[PDB]
């Protein structure tokens, strides 16, 4: 499937973790910014690359990237 | 109805555009004004004009009813059955009316190609025509016969014919012009006939899916919630381009306008090979091109030879004439058809990175403005795309009808 | 009383049952093709689907053909059905080959609409497939022969 | 010369439905 | 009203045949026999289809190669005089 | 801020129902 | 611990008159999810396939094609109706895998027993250049 | 005439190169996408968000850039073909008058002298030029089909395929039969190159259909 | 493992844009699984050769043509009076109007008058028969192999 | 004659673009930008800016210029 990753410039808006229509991305706490939590990706077998998270992301370059890869029924979006 | 505009709006723009097209048809056989049959310049522009109106404002209905779609629907509080019923087995009308349109296709343009390879191929006698292969429109005579029978049988109070285009009257002349005669049908307009069926088909078809699937589908089930007007939802599920039914409706009018061009070139090639034309003291008719249209327009040739390469002589050769004013309307329509295809073909993010050279370039002299420059939007770049095509497409036959019909 | 119901009272598959569907007139008629009788030799149910297409194909030919005016219009347009016949069955051999593996078991629904068990269908079997080519080959040759030696050996006067 | 009406049949027709139904057991092979 | 369930799959996921029939074969015995026997070549995948192909390209060669003017114009040849180019 | 407002302006120019949310003021429109 | 709640099959469906948008043979092949909550009265909603139903009152239950759908109603559900939901998956085989919320917890909330699958300690434009990572097999992110 | 045309073909190499080098000299980043260099040379898009990214690859340059050239390569040849058929036929005076301005070459040169590539074949007979005329017709309707892969995308076409293999699927007879492979639209970059081809198969057939008419319907 | 062979990426996805991107990708050698630099060069070198290959035989076909149903020994005696004739035409889907029309040249059936400018080029180079042509025919032949 | 200069001429273009195709897949694949460090190519890459207004300025000269003149005459 596609691969997400999350890098240490993250705020902790929990934006991202609202706009994903599939349920791939949560919160884990993180003692790197005022907010205490960043953001991580441990389902990306679900992810179908609608890039939602990204538009998101309020920083000056998203501290969350997709990368498109194998393409799967998951990811195709196919129900037949 | 009473609670929502947009509702009203589609539907009485629906009930326009239908009565605007039966207008249209209704007034070039029936001529209500005097010495307007015999003065053939207002005719072919009064029938050209009203058949765009028509299709425009239909394509508006489709249009607004998607918006009512998206926005007023309301099953909570404004429950209706049918809409229901209608919505709940929508797999099932948009996947009949997809074979139909590829039937219809079929069996009216492989008919087209099939008469083009045997002429090519010297064998004149295996093409659908009036002399080897016959498809009358049968029905169409017999309609044509109890209309011009009906008069003194079904109709005792009536002297005439309603029309003179059922064959059986006779002709009229007013001032040495003809003005309507018995209209003849063979195998030429039995295509078509098809060709406008299916082209019609196919803008139902678009317009239709659209407003069917304005709520949600099975690729993206929460299409209500990003509006009405929305270029896409990403490039996952591989791609999600035009899903919006805004779209729909933009890729709907380029139908319609295929759809129209093909009903006022039938309409104009008929009228000047069969009707229109001018009588000797004597009572012998002379038609403006001779009657070709049996013969000349049932292969793909016919029409860039006979109609299009033969009848654009006018309008490029106006220069210097008091028509002039066509023939230059006439290149420029083509500029501004041309000039659509870079929105239409191509994306906005090249467009971003070359005005951001611009902008170093400005900066580097302290003319930058302080209002920050932008390239269109996705949704606007397709809305410039259409509107210039449709202008030059229109423009351009505008100018070559008006040029050609003045002159002769 | 209503005539749309959805299939077996469950509203959660997408398929609905109209009287065009579910009526029992047509559902008589369907269960009755050579092609649902899945009790019957494959190659048995073979035969009548090549016979039927075989026979059928032989008119659209003969009629329209390029030597439709000429004396050879009968024996072109047959040669040219069993080519279509020949096609048809290589092409029929291809999908077989393809689709179905040796040794595995049939992948055919195993239960009656009642729900009642009932022992899958062998037609989607490598051998049962490979019999079906067959006899529709068999069926569509002696189909076309039949059309040609019943229209142009003897001369029936019809139309 | 009767060789044309030898070739170009077989080219056109023969050749070309060996082609396709090899490579089309070709991609659908699977293991 | 209950529509799902976990020891029966076949018929939470809608897994049916709608026109299947389980009636014995209607044919008569005699010719169900006659098919049989006289059918039962073409019944291996492997040979047929070299045997198809290898028929109907010798069948096309052999129909096509002995074909006379009546019936293929480009067999006949051309019959008027050339004409001369510019 | 960006040239996007402008194009903006004339979009939305006759679209009353997203300026308010009242029935009697767009039908007065 | 969180020991994820069990499905129980005997649990009734919304009301519904059946559409062509269900079900496929993607259900039969390979997977089907499905969808439980708790509605304290009887009311309508949206279907995510088209058309409209009604939720009995008490525990319901719906089959939907895949996870989208789902998380759409699930959405649509807490922030419409105030209703709390889970959905599973179900395999041909006969296996049922609880999906959401995994932890208990909506994933917009922090909870300290979760861990950091896929975070990079650096900036984005702190990845190294394709040309390192030539014949390697590994791409520029994945270090 | 040749002052005009030479600076014609001067802003088609200018534009065909600016298109050419802003690619490549995007190609690794810009402002809209420093890290370009991650995703490779060909890729769809970046998605909606930051206004949207079309067409945002290094690959999307090289397919503008192919319309540019096919334009100034044909203007090249319409010059060099309508300057030695006037020569040819000994009426050079003409192409000194007309080619000055727009409606000289669109009468002059295209009307003119198709006039015998259309009368290959008519409701009368055929000659020999009837081949020329099949391809000319071969040619646009091939340059006319890649408009439907360049103007509509994708997204329209996997709503229709999902109604499509509904059908198949709840369809008696043909049911029994079953794909292997699930049947999907073509991806985001492929129309793209399959418009691309279209439109540049139909360009080239279609000139040189005309072009080898016009010149042996006079000279042989 | 089944299709393509060379991208395992491809061969698991379960829709039809296998097949399309096994065609597209398949000389993109740099992308293929468990790739070096070693074999990128050495399956360089065999392309080369087959593409080289390719030339020799194509140019072979239109000798061959020429000499076999052109009209090379008469075009000579009056080059400017003659057209040259490519190859010959056998299309059953002919009529036979369009049998007679394309009968030109010295030859007794439909022929294709060439456009490429070979008989020139050969007439210059020194060549006078059909011999010579087979000749070249054949050596282009033994190149190929 | 007319056939050979419009063959000739139609393959040009296309080898040209793929030359500058094959550029810029150059610049995303092979370049590193530590051995090429301040050389005639990382100068190239440095002011790309400058190179590609200017291009645009004699682009737009052009084509407004002859535009202009040939409707003019029209
Ligand atoms: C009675 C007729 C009628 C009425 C009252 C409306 C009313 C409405 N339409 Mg509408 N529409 C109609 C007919 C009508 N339509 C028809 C026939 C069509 C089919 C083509 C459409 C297609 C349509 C679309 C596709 C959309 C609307 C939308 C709307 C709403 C916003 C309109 C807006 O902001 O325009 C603002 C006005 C303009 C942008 C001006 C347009 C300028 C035109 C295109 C250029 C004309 C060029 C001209 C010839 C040259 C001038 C040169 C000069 C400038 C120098 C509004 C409620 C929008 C909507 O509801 O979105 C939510 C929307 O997206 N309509
Ligand atoms: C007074 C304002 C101003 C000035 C000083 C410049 C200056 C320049 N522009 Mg430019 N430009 C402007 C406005 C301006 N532009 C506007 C409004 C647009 C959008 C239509 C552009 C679009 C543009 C492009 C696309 C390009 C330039 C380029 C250039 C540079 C090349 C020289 C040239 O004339 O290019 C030719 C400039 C034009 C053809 C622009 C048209 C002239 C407009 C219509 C004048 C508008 C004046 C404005 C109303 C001021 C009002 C003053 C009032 C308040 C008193 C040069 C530094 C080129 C360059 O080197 O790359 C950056 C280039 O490629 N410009
Ligand atoms: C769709 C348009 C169309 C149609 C109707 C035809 C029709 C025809 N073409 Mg043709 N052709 C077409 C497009 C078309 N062409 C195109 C686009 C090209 C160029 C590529 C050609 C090139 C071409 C050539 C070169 C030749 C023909 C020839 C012919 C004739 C013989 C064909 C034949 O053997 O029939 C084959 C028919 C069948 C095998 C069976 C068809 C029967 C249909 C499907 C009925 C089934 C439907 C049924 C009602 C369903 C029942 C439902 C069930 C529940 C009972 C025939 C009149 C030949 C000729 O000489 O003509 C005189 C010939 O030489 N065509
Ligand atoms: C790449 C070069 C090339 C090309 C483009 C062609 C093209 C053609 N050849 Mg050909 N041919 C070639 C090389 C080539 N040949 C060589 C090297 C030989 C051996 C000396 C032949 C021997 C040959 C014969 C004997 C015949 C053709 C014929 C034909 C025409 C019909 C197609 C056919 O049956 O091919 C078949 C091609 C082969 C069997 C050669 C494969 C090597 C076609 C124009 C036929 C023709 O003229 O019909 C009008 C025909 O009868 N060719
Ligand atoms: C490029 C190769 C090629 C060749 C050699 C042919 C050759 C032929 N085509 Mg054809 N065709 C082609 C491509 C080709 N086509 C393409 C690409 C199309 C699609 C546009 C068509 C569409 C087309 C149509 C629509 C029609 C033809 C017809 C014909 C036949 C002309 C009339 C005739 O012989 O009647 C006499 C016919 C016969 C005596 C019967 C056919 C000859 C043999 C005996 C049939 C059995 C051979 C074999 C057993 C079966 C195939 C084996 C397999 C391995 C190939 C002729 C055999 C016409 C025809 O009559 O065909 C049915 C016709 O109507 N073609
Ligand atoms: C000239 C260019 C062109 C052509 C040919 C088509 C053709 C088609 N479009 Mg289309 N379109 C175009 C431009 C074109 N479009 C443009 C510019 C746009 C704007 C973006 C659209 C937008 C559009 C939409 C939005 C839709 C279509 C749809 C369709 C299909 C209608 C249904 C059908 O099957 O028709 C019949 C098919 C034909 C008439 C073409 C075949 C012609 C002959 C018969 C070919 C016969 C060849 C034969 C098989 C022999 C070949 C054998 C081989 C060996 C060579 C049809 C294939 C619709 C669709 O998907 O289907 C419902 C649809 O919804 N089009
Ligand atoms: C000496 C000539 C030559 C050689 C050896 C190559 C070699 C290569 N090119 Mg290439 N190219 C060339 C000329 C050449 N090109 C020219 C002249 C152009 C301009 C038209 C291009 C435009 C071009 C593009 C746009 C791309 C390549 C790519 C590639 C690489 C993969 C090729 C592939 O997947 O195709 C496999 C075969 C096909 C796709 C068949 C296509 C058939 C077309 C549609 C019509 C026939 C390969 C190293 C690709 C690459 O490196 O990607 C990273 C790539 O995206 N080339
Ligand atoms: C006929 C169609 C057409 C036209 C006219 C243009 C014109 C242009 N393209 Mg272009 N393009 C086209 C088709 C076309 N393209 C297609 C089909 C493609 C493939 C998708 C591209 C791809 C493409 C690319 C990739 C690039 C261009 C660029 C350019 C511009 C640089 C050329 C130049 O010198 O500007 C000359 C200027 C003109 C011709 C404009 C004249 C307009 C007049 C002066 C307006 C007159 C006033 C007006 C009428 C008053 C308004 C009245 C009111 C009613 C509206 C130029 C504006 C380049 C660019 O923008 O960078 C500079 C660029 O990078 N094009
Ligand atoms: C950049 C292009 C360009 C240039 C350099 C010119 C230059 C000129 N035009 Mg001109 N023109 C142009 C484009 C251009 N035009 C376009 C695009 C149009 C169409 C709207 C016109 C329409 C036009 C008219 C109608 C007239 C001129 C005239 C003139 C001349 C004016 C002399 C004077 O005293 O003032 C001058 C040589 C006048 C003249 O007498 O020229 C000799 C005149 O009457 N022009
Ligand atoms: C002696 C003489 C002379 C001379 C001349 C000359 C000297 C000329 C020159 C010319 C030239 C001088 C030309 C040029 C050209 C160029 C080009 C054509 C370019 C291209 C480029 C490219 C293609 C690139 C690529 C790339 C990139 C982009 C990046 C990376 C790298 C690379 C490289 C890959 C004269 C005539 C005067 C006179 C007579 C005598
Ligand atoms: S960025 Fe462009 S191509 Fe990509 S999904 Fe959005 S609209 Fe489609």
């Amino acid at each position: 499937s596609h691969s997400v990753k999350i890098y240490d410039t993250c705020i902790g808006c929990t934006q991202c973790v609202r706009a994903c229509p599939t349920d791939v991305l949560e919160m884990i706490p993180w003692d790197g910014c005022k907010a205490k939590q960043i953001a991580s990706a441990p389902r990306t077998e679900d992810c179908v690359g609608c890039k939602r998270c990204e538009s998101a992301c309020p920083t000056d370059f998203l501290s969350v990237r997709v990368y498109l890869w194998h393409e799967t029924t998951r990811s195709m979006g196919l129900a037949y | 109805l009473t609670t929502s505009w947009h509702a009203q709006l589609s539907l009485n723009l629906a009930m326009l555009g239908s009565l605007t097209i039966i207008v249209a048809h209704h007034m070039y056989s029936m001529p209500p004004y005097p010495y307007l049959a015999t003065d053939y310049a207002t005719q072919l522009s009064l029938f050209t004009h009203h058949m765009w109106i028509g299709g425009f404002l239909i394509v508006g209905a489709a249009a607004h009813a998607a918006i009512f779609m998206v926005r007023d629907y309301d099953p909570t509080n404004r429950y209706n059955d049918l809409l229901d019923r209608v919505l709940r087995h929508r797999d099932a009308i948009i996947s009949h009316l997809n074979w139909v349109c590829i039937f219809l296709g079929f069996h009216s343009f492989g008919l087209y190609i099939h008469n083009d390879t045997m002429s090519a191929l010297g064998r004149p006698q295996d093409m659908f025509s009036d002399t080897a292969i016959q498809l009358q429109p049968v029905f169409a005579q017999w309609i044509q016969n109890t209309h011009a029978l009906a008069p003194g049988v079904t109709a005792p109070g009536e002297t005439a014919s309603t029309s003179l285009t059922w064959g059986g009257g006779e002709l009229v002349a007013v001032g040495g012009k003809v003005a309507l005669l018995p209209i003849p049908l063979g195998t030429a307009d039995f295509l078509v006939h098809h060709i406008h069926a299916f082209t019609i088909h196919v803008t139902v078809l678009i317009l239709l899916k659209g407003v069917l699937f304005a709520r949600s589908s099975r690729l993206i089930p929460d299409k209500a919630n990003l509006g009405f007007r929305f270029p896409c939802d990403g490039p996952g599920r591989g791609g999600t381009c035009q899903v919006s039914a805004w779209d729909h409706v933009f890729l709907g009018l380029f139908w319609m306008y295929n759809a129209i061009s093909v009903v006022i070139f039938h309409f104009s090639w008929k009228m000047q090979s069969d009707v229109w034309g001018s009588i000797s003291d004597q009572g012998v008719v002379t038609h403006i091109t001779g009657g070709n249209f049996a013969q000349s327009s049932i292969t793909i040739n016919g029409w860039l030879r006979d109609f299009l390469w033969a009848q654009a002589s006018q309008v490029i050769q106006s220069y210097g004439s008091s028509l002039s004013a066509y023939g230059l309307f006439f290149l420029g329509a083509h500029f501004v058809w041309a000039f659509s295809l870079m929105f239409l073909f191509s994306g906005r993010g090249y467009w971003q990175e070359l005005i951001e050279s611009i902008v170093w370039a400005h900066n580097k002299l302290k003319v930058a403005p302080a209002t920050q420059p932008r390239a269109l939007s996705i949704i606007q770049g397709r809305a410039v795309g259409v509107t210039h095509y449709l202008l030059g497409g229109i423009a351009t036959t505008w100018a070559f009808f008006l040029a050609r019909i003045i002159a002769v | 009383f209503q005539v749309v119901q959805p299939i077996n009272g469950d509203p959660f598959i997408g398929s609905l049952e109209t009287p065009v569907t579910s009526s029992p007139l047509i559902a008589w008629y369907l269960s009755n093709l050579p092609g649902y009788r899945t009790a019957v030799n494959p190659l048995l149910r073979g035969v009548e689907v090549g016979l039927a297409h075989g026979f059928f194909l032989v008119g659209p030919f003969v009629k329209a053909g390029p030597l439709r005016n000429t004396a050879y219009a009968g024996s072109a347009g047959s040669l040219a059905a069993a080519g279509l016949v020949v096609i048809l069955s290589m092409c029929l051999t291809i999908y077989g080959i393809s689709s179905f593996k040796e040794g595995e078991p049939s992948i055919a629904p195993s239960l009656t609409l009642t729900g009642r068990k009932k022992q899958p269908d062998q037609l989607q079997t490598a051998d049962g497939w490979a019999k079906f080519t067959g006899g529709f080959f068999f069926g569509g040759i002696s189909g076309v022969t039949w059309a040609y030696f019943l229209l142009y050996v003897l001369d029936l006067p019809y139309f | 010369n009767n060789l044309p009406s030898i070739f170009v049949p077989l080219v056109g027709l023969v050749f070309p439905a060996i082609a396709m139904a090899s490579l089309f057991l070709h991609i659908q092979k699977n293991k | 009203s209950v529509y799902f369930d976990l020891e029966d799959l076949g018929n939470t996921t809608g897994q049916w045949d709608v026109y299947g029939s389980d009636a014995p074969s209607p044919y008569n015995p005699l010719q169900s026999k006659f098919f049989e026997t006289f059918a039962a070549p073409f019944t291996k995948r492997g040979l047929l289809l070299k045997f198809l192909i290898l028929g109907g390209g010798s069948l096309l060669t052999y129909v096509s190669a002995n074909s006379t003017g009546d019936v293929l114009p480009i067999k006949r040849g051309p019959q008027e005089p050339p004409k001369l180019g510019p | 801020d960006t040239t996007t407002w402008i194009w903006n302006l004339h979009a939305d120019a006759h679209d009353f129902d997203s300026h308010t949310s009242d029935l009697e003021e767009i039908s007065r429109k | 611990g969180f020991t994820p709640p069990q499905l129980d099959p005997n649990t009734p469906s919304p009301i519904f008159a059946g559409s062509t948008g269900g079900l496929l043979r993607k259900a039969q092949v390979e997977e089907f999810y499905v969808i439980t909550w708790n509605s304290p009265k009887e009311q309508i909603f949206e279907m995510p396939t088209g058309g409209a139903a009604i939720m009995r009152e008490g525990p319901n239950l719906l089959k939907l094609a895949r996870k989208e759908q789902c998380l759409a109603l699930g959405t649509r559900l807490r922030s419409k109706y105030k209703i709390t939901y889970q959905f599973y998956r179900v395999f041909p085989n006969g296996e049922v895998q609880y999906l959401h919320p995994k932890d208990g917890v909506y994933p917009e909330k922090a909870n300290p027993g979760r861990e950091g699958v896929g975070l990079n300690m650096r900036s984005i434009g702190k990845n190294v250049s394709p040309i390192e990572v030539k014949f390697t097999g590994k791409q520029s992110y994945d270090l | 005439g040749d002052f005009l045309v030479h600076h014609a073909i001067a802003l088609g190499l200018h534009t065909t190169t600016l298109i050419l080098v802003k690619g490549a000299l995007d190609a690794r980043g810009s402002k809209l996408m420093p890290d370009k260099k991650d995703f490779g040379y060909s890729f769809p898009c970046d998605g909606p968000g930051r206004g949207g990214t079309c067409d945002i690859s290094a690959w999307d340059a090289f397919y503008l850039a192919v319309f540019w050239m096919l334009n100034t390569i044909g203007w090249v040849t319409f010059y060099w073909h309508w300057k030695h058929i006037t020569l040819w036929q000994g009426n050079v005076s003409q192409f000194n008058e007309s080619s000055t301005y727009l409606m000289g070459w669109l009468r002059d040169y295209l009307w003119l002298n198709s006039s015998q590539l259309i009368n290959g074949y008519n409701p009368f007979g055929m000659n020999s030029l009837s081949v020329w005329a099949w391809m000319f017709l071969f040619g646009h309707l091939v340059w006319a089909t890649g408009f439907m892969f360049l103007i509509s995308w994708r997204g329209y076409w996997q709503e229709l395929i999902e109604t499509l293999a509904w059908a198949h699927e709840r369809t008696p007879l043909a049911n029994l039969i079953r794909w292997k492979d699930k049947p999907v639209a073509l991806s985001i970059v492929q129309a793209r190159l399959v418009g691309l081809a279209h439109f540049s198969v139909g360009y080239i057939f279609t000139y040189a259909a005309f072009l080898i008419a016009s010149t042996s319907g006079k000279f042989g | 493992l089944r299709f393509p062979r060379f991208s395992q990426g491809l061969a698991q996805d379960p829709t039809t844009r296998r097949i399309w991107f096994g065609i597209a990708t398949a000389h993109d050698f740099e992308s293929h699984d468990d790739i070096t630099e070693e074999r990128l060069y050495q399956n360089i070198f065999a392309s080369h050769f087959g593409q080289l290959a390719i030339i020799f035989l194509w140019t072979s076909g239109n000798l061959f043509h020429v000499a076999w149903q052109g009209n090379f020994e008469t075009w000579v005696q009056d080059p400017l009076h003659v057209r040259p004739i490519a190859h010959a035409i056998w299309d059953p889907h002919f009529g036979q109007p369009a049998v007679e029309a394309f009968t030109r040249g010295g030859a007794l059936g439909p022929v294709n008058i060439a456009y490429s400018g070979v008989y020139q080029w050969w007439y210059t180079i020194g060549l006078r028969t059909n011999e010579d042509l087979y000749t070249g025919a054949l050596f282009l032949l033994f190149l190929s192999a | 004659q007319a056939a050979l200069y419009t063959h000739h001429q139609y393959i040009a273009g296309f080898i040209m673009t793929g030359a500058f195709a094959h550029g810029a897949i150059f610049f995303i694949r092979d370049y590193n930008p530590e051995q090429n460090e301040d050389n005639v190519l990382a100068r190239m890459l440095d002011h790309k800016e400058a190179i590609i207004s200017h291009l645009s300025w004699a682009s737009l000269f052009l084509g407004f210029h002859t535009l202009g003149l040939y409707v003019h005459n029209d």
